This record gives C-alpha cells, sequence and structure tokens, in this order.
C-alpha cells in the first residue's frame, strides 16, 4: 500500500503531505517515524497540492525525511458486535481489560447518521433509576436525554455510578414480555482521573454491574481527540445494541465539561476563532450531534438513554457548556450544594429540576396511577413549602400560622427522607409509599392534583 | 450546467475548478455522490461551494456541477399533507427510500411525480396568460388547488390538455412561445414572490381564543410573537390557531428543533380535527421539520422555504397560516452559518445580519391583492424560544421591533391554571388601532369601548392585588372588593377558553361581545347596588353569576338568546334586591 514521504511542514498538531490527492477527506492516517514508532492522525484538508493532518499524539519525533503516511481507513469506524458487554475499552475502542481484541459483525461509522424525525416515536416507557428525586419526580424516559448539572467539588461520579448500578426496565408494570427487553449500559468516561477509573471499574465489578456493560473510559492524560471520539464510539455501540438487537440501552457520558474543554482545545490547535465565553462557535451543533442520538423508534421494540453529566464551570446555568447542553437536551437534574453540606446525597433539589419527557412515561400500564397527580402534589407542596421559608427567613422566627406551620415540617422531612435516601435502591412503590406518607402529613383538601379517590387509597 | 471538478476539500467547504460561467448561489452537485451545495464565492476559475451535507470521503479531483440555479422550492399540487424538511424534501419517502437514518445524497423530489391529479382547465387556445393567473384547477383534499401561471411568464395559449388525469410533470397547458406550464413550477426561495399590491392591517385575524382576538389581536396577514416557554401550554395555543383560524392553510415550519419536540409534532398534528371539515387538518398544512443534528443549512433555509411555500398558497388566493418554532432556533443557524463562513463574531453572539434577515422573512409576510386578482394573507406567529428566560436575546428585541403583537405565554399562569396561559400585563396588539372601523362596522358600533372597559378593569385588577399587596384587604373602599371580583370573573369566564372543550374550544366576536357585555352590565349594576346599601356579599350571592359563568359553554347558535335572556336577568334580579 502506498506510503506518502513528501512531508513539507509540521507545526503543533498539523502536518503536511504533498502529493497526497488520493487521500480522501476525514481519512484515518497512520505516520511511522524514522525510529519506527507508528502514529494516528486525520486528514482534515486536502487538495493539489497537499493534504493537511492533524496529528493524534504528540509530535515529538517527527522529521520531513524519515516519516512516512498511509491510509488506514477513509472513514473512522467501528469494530462492533453484541459481545462487547463485560468488556472495558478506551478513547479509540481497544480493549483496557487485559482481555482479548474481539471480533466484529459489522464495522460502523462512529460519526453516525440522525435519525429522519418522521421514524421516531413518542417515548413513553420509564426507566427507574433507584433514586426518588428522579423516578418519582423526574422520570427518566426511555429515548431521552436528562442530564446531570453538578459541579467541581460535588460527587456526580457516585451518582453515576449508582445509576448504573440500580437503573432497570419495570416490564411487570406494563406487562411487556421480558425477551425482546434487555438492557445494557454503556458508560462514557472523558477526561477522567486514574483515581476515578478505579472507581468506576471497581464500582462495576463490586455488585456485576459490569456483566451488562460497555465501558469506553478516557483518562485525562490522554491525547485529547481521543476524548472526541469516545462519545461517538459509546453512541455508535449503543444504537447497534438498540436498533438492531432490541437493548434498551443507559449512556452516561461523564464528563461532558471535559469533553468539551477538549473541543476547543482541538480548536485553539486548529486555530479556530473562539465563540462565546471562549469555546467553539459551533459547540452547539457538535453537542447536538452527540445528544440527538437517543431516543425510540417506529417498529423497533429498543431504545437509547442519554445521561450526559457536567460540572458547571462556577456554578454558572448560564455558561456556554451547560447552557447549551439546556437548549438541545429534554430537562436536567441539579446537584445543589446547599444539600451538600447538610449532609444529604444524592443532592437532588427538585425545583430547580426538571424533566420534560415526564408527563409521557408515568401513569396506569407505565407505573402506578397516581404517580403523575402525586408527583406534581410533591412538586407543589414543596415550592409551596419553600416559599414560606423565605418569607420566615433572615430577620424574625415564628412569623407563622397553623397550616403553614405544617407545609414547612413537609419540607423538612422531605429531605431527610425523600432526597436523603443514600445509597438505598428504591422501587418506584417504595418511593410512592414513601410520597404518601410524606403527603399525608397535610391534611385531605389540601392534596388539590390529586384525584379525590387516589388519596383516599394511598392516604389512609 | 457547468463542468468542473474538486480542487480542495475542507470540512463542508469545497473549491471548484473549472466550473466556468458558474454564478453565485446557483446550487452545485459535488462529488460522485452528487451531494447538494452552493456557490459561494467566485474566484477567477474556482468557485467556493458550500456542501449542505456532511463531505467527509470525498477525493480531490471529483465532479462538480452546476445546477445553474439558486436554491429553490416546487410549488404545486403534492405539498399538504406533507412533511418536508428545511429545503423540501418529503422524509417520508426518504425514510422509505433509506430507513431509519438520513443517508447523505438522497435525491426525491418535493412534489410526487407518480401520483395521478384530476385537471380540470380553465384556459382555451387564444386566451392571454399573464403571470399568477390561473390556468385551472385540481383536487387537492378539501382544497380547489389553483394551477397558477409562473410569475414572470405569460403569452398567448395554443394548447391545453382536455379535463383527465395526468402527473405534475405534464404540459397541461402550452403557450405559442412554446413554453409548457406544468401543474408546478419551481421558484427560488430567497426572493419573495411578487403580488399586485400590499394591503393594509384593516382586517382582523381571527384566532378563536378570545384574549388575542379581542384583547391583542392581529390584522389579517399581520406578524406576532409568542415565547413559548416550558410549563405553558405552548403546543395547545399554537394547535388550536391552526384548527380554528379564518386561515385556509397552514404551513407550520420549525426547525432545529429537539428530536421529540419535533416528534412532538408529526404524530399529534396527523390527529388533529378539522372544524370546518370533521377530517384531518393535516390535509391542509404543510410541515417543514427539522432537528438539532440535521444539517446546518436545512435549518436556516426552513422559514424561507416554509414562507415561499406560505407565499405560494397565498397566491393561489386563501389565508395563509404560518408559525415556525422555532425563531430563536433558526437564528442560532444563522450563527453558525456566519462562524462556519469565518466570518468574524458580532457584538452579543450573533452575526449583524439577524435582524436584517428576521425582516427579510417576517416583512414577507402581508395580506395582498395577488398577482390573479385575488385576495390573499400570510400572517406570521413566530415563536420566540430561550429556555434562560431572556427577553435580552437580541432575537426577542429585533422580533418585537418588528412584529404587529406580542402573546406572552407563562407559565406561572399555567400552574394556576389559567389557560391559554397569555399574560395580559406582558401581551399588547399594535393593530388595534386600524381595525376599530372593522369592529364598529363587523361586531357593534360599541365595540372598542366596550373591550376598553375591559382592559381598563384589567389594569385596574392588577393595581389592585398590588394595593391590597402591601396594607391587607380590609384597607379596601367598596368599590375595590367589587373591582377584584369582576377582574376574577373576566380572568375566569372571558380569559379562559378550554381548548379541547366541544364549545368553549372557540368563540366568535359576537359571542365575545355578549359575554363582555354581560359582565359590564352586571358590573355596573353591582356599582349601584354597593351604593345604595347593598351587601358585596349578597351581590356576590346572586344566582346569575352562573349565567355568566356558563355562557362560553352555550353553543354559538344557541347564544344571542341566551345573551337576550341573561341581559334580561341582570335587570330583575339586581332590581329584586332592593
Amino acid at each position: 500500500k502506498k506510503e506518502y514521504t513528501g512531508i513539507t511542514y509540521i507545526s503543533g498538531p498539523l502536518l503536511f503531505v504533498e502529493n497526497a490527492k488520493d487521500l480522501a477527506y476525514g481519512a484515518i492516517v497512520d505516520i511511522k517515524d524514522g525510529t519506527g514508532r507508528v502514529r494516528g492522525g486525520q486528514v482534515i484538508e486536502v487538495s493539489e497540492e497537499y493534504a493537511v493532518i492533524q496529528v493524534f499524539e504528540e509530535t515529538t519525533g517527527l522529521d520531513l525525511a524519515t516519516t512516512s503516511v498511509s491510509l488506514v481507513e477513509d472513514v473512522a469506524r467501528l469494530g462492533v458486535s453484541k459481545e462487547m458487554l463485560g468488556r472495558r475499552f478506551n478513547g479509540i475502542g481497544k480493549p483496557i481489560d487485559g482481555l482479548p481484541p474481539i471480533t466484529p459483525e459489522k464495522r460502523l461509522p462512529i460519526t453516525g447518521l440522525p435519525l429522519n424525525p418522521v421514524a421516531r416515536r413518542k417515548p413513553e416507557q420509564f426507566i427507574q433509576t433507584g433514586i426518588s428525586t428522579i423516578d418519582v419526580m423526574n422520570t427518566l424516559v426511555r429515548g431521552q436525554k436528562l442530564p446531570i448539572f453538578s459541579g467541581s467539588g460535588l460527587p456526580a461520579n457516585e451518582i453515576a455510578a449508582q445509576i448504573a448500578r440500580q437503573a432497570t426496565v419495570r416490564p411487570d408494570l406494563s406487562g411487556e414480555g421480558e425477551k425482546e427487553e434487555p438492557f445494557a449500559v454503556v458508560f462514557a468516561a472523558m477526561g477522567i482521573t486514574q483515581r476515578e477509573l478505579s472507581y468506576f471499574i471497581q464500582e462495576f465489578e463490586r455488585t456485576g454491574a459490569l456483566s451488562r456493560s460497555v465501558l469506553f473510559l478516557n483518562k485525562a492524560d490522554d491525547p485529547t481527540i481521543e476524548r472526541i471520539l469516545t462519545p461517538r464510539m459509546a453512541l455508535t455501540v449503543a444504537e447497534y445494541l438498540a436498533f438492531e438487537h432490541d437493548y434498551h440501552v443507559l449512556v452516561i457520558l461523564t464528563d461532558m465539561t471535559n469533553y468539551s474543554e477538549a473541543l476547543r482545545e482541538i480548536g485553539a490547535a486548529r486555530e479556530e476563532i473562539p465563540g462565546r465565553r471562549g469555546y467553539p462557535g459551533y459547540m452547539y451543533t457538535d453537542l447536538a450531534t452527540i445528544y440527538e442520538r437517543a431516543g425510540v423508534v417506529e417498529g423497533k421494540k429498543g431504545s437509547v438513554t442519554q445521561i450526559p453529566i457536567l460540572s458547571m464551570p462556577d456554578d454558572d446555568r448560564t455558561h456556554p457548556i451547560p447552557d447549551l447542553t439546556g437548549y438541545i437536551t429534554e430537562g436536567q437534574i441539579q446537584l445543589s450544594r446547599e444539600l451538600h453540606r447538610k449532609g444529604i446525597y444524592p443532592p437532588i433539589d427538585p425545583l430547580p429540576s426538571l424533566s420534560r419527557l415526564m408527563n409521557n412515561g408515568v401513569g396506569k400500564g407505565k407505573t402506578r396511577e397516581d404517580h403523575k397527580q402525586v408527583s406534581d402534589q410533591l412538586y407543589s407542596a414543596y415550592a409551596n413549602g419553600v416559599d414560606i421559608r423565605k418569607l420566615v427567613a433572615i430577620i424574625g422566627e415564628d412569623a407563622l400560622t397553623e397550616n403553614d406551620r405544617r407545609y414547612l415540617q413537609f419540607a423538612d422531612a422531605f429531605e431527610r427522607f425523600f432526597i436523603n435516601q443514600g445509597q438505598q435502591n428504591r422501587s418506584i412503590e417504595e418511593s410512592l409509599q414513601i410520597a404518601w406518607a410524606l403527603l399525608s402529613m397535610l391534611p385531605q383538601g389540601e392534596l388539590k392534583r390529586i384525584s379525590k379517590d387516589h388519596i383516599g387509597k394511598y392516604y389512609g | 450546467m457547468i463542468q468542473g471538478v474538486i480542487q480542495k476539500i475542507a470540512g463542508p467547504a469545497v473549491i471548484a475548478k473549472g466550473m466556468l460561467g458558474a454564478r453565485m448561489y446557483d446550487i452545485s452537485k459535488v462529488g460522485e455522490e452528487g451531494l447538494v451545495g452552493e456557490i459561494i464565492r467566485l474566484d477567477g476559475d474556482t468557485a467556493f461551494v458550500q456542501v449542505y451535507e456532511d463531505t467527509s470521503g470525498l477525493k480531490v479531483g471529483e465532479p462538480v456541477v452546476s445546477t445553474g440555479l439558486p436554491l429553490a422550492v416546487e410549488l404545486g399540487p403534492g405539498m399538504l399533507n406533507g412533511i418536508y424538511d428545511g429545503i423540501q424534501r418529503p422524509l417520508e419517502r426518504i425514510r422509505e427510500k433509506t430507513g431509519i437514518y438520513i443517508t447523505r445524497g438522497v435525491v426525491v423530489h418535493a412534489l410526487d411525480r407518480e401520483k395521478k391529479w384530476a385537471w380540470t382547465p380553465m384556459v382555451k387556445p387564444g386566451d392571454e396568460v399573464r403571470g399568477g393567473m390561473v390556468l385551472g384547477t385540481v383536487p387537492e383534499f378539501g382544497f380547489t388547488h389553483k394551477i397558477l401561471v409562473p410569475p414572470d411568464v405569460r403569452g398567448r395559449v395554443k394548447e391545453v390538455k382536455p379535463a383527465g388525469e395526468y402527473t405534475v410533470e405534464e404540459p397541461v397547458v402550452v403557450l405559442e412561445d412554446g413554453t409548457e406550464l406544468k401543474m408546478y413550477h419551481t421558484w427560488p426561495v430567497r426572493r419573495a414572490r411578487p403580488v399586485q399590491r400590499k394591503l393594509d392591517p384593516n382586517t382582523p385575524f381571527l384566532t378563536g381564543m378570545r384574549i388575542l382576538d379581542v384583547l391583542f389581536p392581529v390584522a389579517m396577514g399581520g406578524t406576532a410573537a409568542i415565547p413559548g416557554p416550558f410549563g405553558s401550554g405552548k403546543s395547545v395555543t399554537q394547535q388550536s390557531l391552526a384548527k380554528w383560524s379564518n386561515a385556509d392553510v397552514v404551513v407550520y415550519v420549525g426547525s432545529g428543533e429537539r428530536g421529540n419536540e419535533m416528534t412532538d409534532v408529526l404524530v399529534e398534528f396527523p390527529e388533529l380535527t378539522d372544524p370546518k371539515t370533521g377530517g384531518p387538518l393535516m390535509h391542509r398544512t404543510v410541515l417543514i421539520a427539522n432537528t438539532s443534528n440535521m444539517p446546518v443549512a436545512a435549518r436556516e433555509a426552513s422559514i424561507y422555504v416554509g414562507v415561499t411555500i406560505a407565499e405560494y398558497f397565498r397566491d393561489q388566493g386563501f389565508s395563509v397560516a404560518l408559525m415556525a418554532d422555532s425563531t430563536s432556533r433558526w437564528a442560532e443557524a444563522l450563527r453558525e452559518i456566519s462562524s462556519r463562513l469565518e466570518e468574524m463574531p458580532a457584538e452579543e453572539g450573533y452575526p449583524p445580519y439577524l435582524a436584517a434577515r428576521l425582516a427579510a422573512f417576517y416583512e414577507r409576510a402581508g395580506k395582498v391583492i395577488t398577482l390573479g386578482g385575488e385576495e390573499g394573507a400570510v400572517t406570521i406567529v413566530g415563536a420566540v424560544s430561550p429556555p434562560g428566560g431572556d427577553m435580552s436575546e437580541p432575537v426577542t428585541q429585533s422580533t418585537l421591533r418588528i412584529v404587529g403583537a406580542f402573546w406572552r405565554l407563562d407559565a406561572s399562569l399555567a400552574f394556576r391554571r389559567h389557560f391559554p396561559a397569555i399574560n395580559w400585563n406582558g401581551s399588547y396588539s399594535l393593530f388595534t388601532s386600524a381595525l376599530d372601523p372593522w369592529y364598529r362596522e363587523n361586531v357593534a358600533e360599541d365595540y372598542p369601548e366596550l373591550r376598553d372597559a375591559i382592559s381598563e378593569l384589567l389594569q385596574r385588577e392588577a393595581g389592585l392585588q398590588e394595593i391590597v399587596q402591601l396594607v391587607g384587604p380590609d384597607a379596601l373602599q367598596d368599590a375595590e372588593r367589587l373591582v377584584i371580583e369582576v377582574g376574577r370573573i373576566i380572568r375566569e369566564d372571558f380569559l379562559q377558553q378550554n381548548a379541547y372543550h366541544e364549545v368553549d374550544a372557540y368563540s366568535s366576536m359576537k359571542k365575545a361581545y355578549g359575554i363582555m357585555k354581560m359582565i359590564l352590565a352586571f358590573y355596573k349594576e353591582a356599582e349601584a347596588a354597593i351604593k345604595r346599601g347593598v351587601s358585596i356579599d349578597e351581590i356576590l350571592q346572586l344566582p346569575v353569576l352562573e349565567r355568566i359563568g356558563r355562557a362560553r359553554y352555550v353553543s354559538e347558535e344557541e347564544f344571542p338568546a341566551y345573551f337576550e335572556e341573561a341581559m334580561k336577568e341582570i335587570q330583575g334580579a339586581f332590581k329584586a334586591l332592593a
């Protein structure tokens, strides 16, 4: 196969090869130096004069006299099959579990394709996360993208790890046959430290969560382009298991801030003039091409569900990273520093949280039929309980009536009991049972978002 | 048609050489796959082509060929009940041809070439034809689709196809010129389709919903924004106008949407009912639909393709309702292109064409006498959609610097269960002044005053819950407990419109006049009652509050008698309270 030796220029991550009209734009290439060491790159531009290759690793060692480029493949593709479960790969999807390299039933363009809008399907079934604040209030529904908004310091890894261990499909609540219903987790970690990798592995093994997962682990010290590829690898394997194998897949992407931080970098190093608050102008589109690879489709039993996870730079929900993710994804879960001191975990406060696809995933045949209303009440009664806290806050305590005293103690214990569950795996029923014993603190006529009868069932 | 090759490829940008005599903005076909693109630059013997789709895999040296024409839309029978992407490709046919995912370089046709249409000719040989005139007719669902002479074309008719069943490809009419006219013509989307004459906002756009009809109304062909924030019922309110508006056709362009937001439209719409016919509303709607990850260029054409399509249906002499949602997302798309065209970012994260263009689009709205002589309109209802909840968006400014009304939705009102969740203090109408003649003429000599009296009680209700807010309701003079309690009555019995209700789902100006007049009648009989030593609480016990209450639920036909009797009952029930 051809070697291209006409290298005219190397600077930063770029190398230029003359007489390479036969390299396709976007082609993955191999690059060998005098020492014999081999290195990846990608054709990012091509003309009659030369091709610009963007090198994957450092550029140290390359020269213009003993360096040759060659085609590895015209489009970045991925060796994929359904035997990737229990496995554990890296950025580029080569094995890291000390197990054997695997045999693929197809090689897929890791860039994927947009789903045809007309071929989609309103997401309808719920996914039990085991966290009450998620499950009852902000339900993750199959086909959704619902990210966790966290903070440097805050324990997203733990939540990530937890939903990964706990999550499950509830066929017995939908009558559904369990056969066309295998449930898998595609974990994609971007720019993690060895300390956190150690953790996620430990966590996936500890209770065998590993056997039904495919890990795409990427470290902080890896060549940055591997970070850009990780979410693509993951979603490739996920679209595959989902839309050809009827898997319900849950994709967790931590940490998107590291992703976006890598996206720009690959642009500070490709010349590009930065957009708002200094990330790439097309960051909205790029993220779109990631998050949008989720959903459910007519004529298919399977699904792809995303939980991206992102530490906001200074708890600034208006930062490009969370702001853009916000315009693309379907709500979010937010990690309150406020709940972190009071010793609460998982620090998820329901009022800034929202799951926009929820109302179509709960209810008769999907969960329990009080669900929707109970969730709204639970909201209502916390919003109503929080706004009293503000009324009797900084200046003088005890400026309160009888009733509003009782919407008050419904906020204290809604934290201690509902929000603060530690590492309990709570089924939707147990979540609705606690919800109901939290509600019944209020008198009957105050549960206004609930049909009169439901009350009498679960209230007494 | 010019025949060059690829000299360079860098992302979606391609340089073709040897394309001699290629022209600015002509559509190109790029690479062996024939990917569609636009010439954005001519430099010597090269043309910079902006490729609408992913170029990855193309090699220097492949063919590049000019289509010789700028971006255009196909205007003919075949669009209604259709679902196109932002550059007029039928997504249904694509699915069928390629499956669940969208494959690049797929070549389908806006208008089905196989389907047979029932031509009824309306011109004979020797007839003179000018652009815009009706050649003949073809049924499309309920509508009598008119076959139009392209604007720009004219001459004498030589031959005509006899009534029969033809496809859109067939020369139904042929001129002495030799010019063949078909059931469709193409037309460039960035160029306003011509009209004979652009008309004044002296007519109502009848939406069906009282608060916008009575309070913040739009003229026929006017424009209007809505801020569709979550929590408020954007869909529902939007869907209702499509169902109940004095519009013959509804074009809904929406692109740059969340896949499931958008999908919520291709699944919901096919289930709405046309109140005029009893069958689907889809049969008189074109939807252009587009998503986050579908190509930049389509997300930006979207509202233009949609406005041209809208203009075409205008041109046949119908009222056309176009709602684009989301308009901020469109703007996002215009930002990306600007950046891709490597343009230096302007102040406040948008290119400085943003307004201009929001206007090259928005100003194509208008009610007109068409080239065919008929009258028609395009009334636009854009949505401004920033989850940031920031009216500061240069997008919202420019829009609002331009539309003739704003219908401010509010998730706050929704939470209270007030529907449709539009805010009377935030919203407004610019058309109001010049619709009063029509009003006095078509509703009642004393329309404006009555609606003025209502918005007047509203302000006052609004500025009383404010001095109840800081001094308690005890400090309220008698006339206050009343003002608040009718402000109440108007909220619950006049601003609230049940959208899923078989009657209240719609209300016309006449019924809206009645429900108004009753409130103010009741009001001024209470006004003279408290002044006379009658208990406001006894006033508030009167069983004719319920004749008011349950009025919006009464058949439109049964209302005139309901009004006449209830108006008579306000007298007797108040005269009884000596």
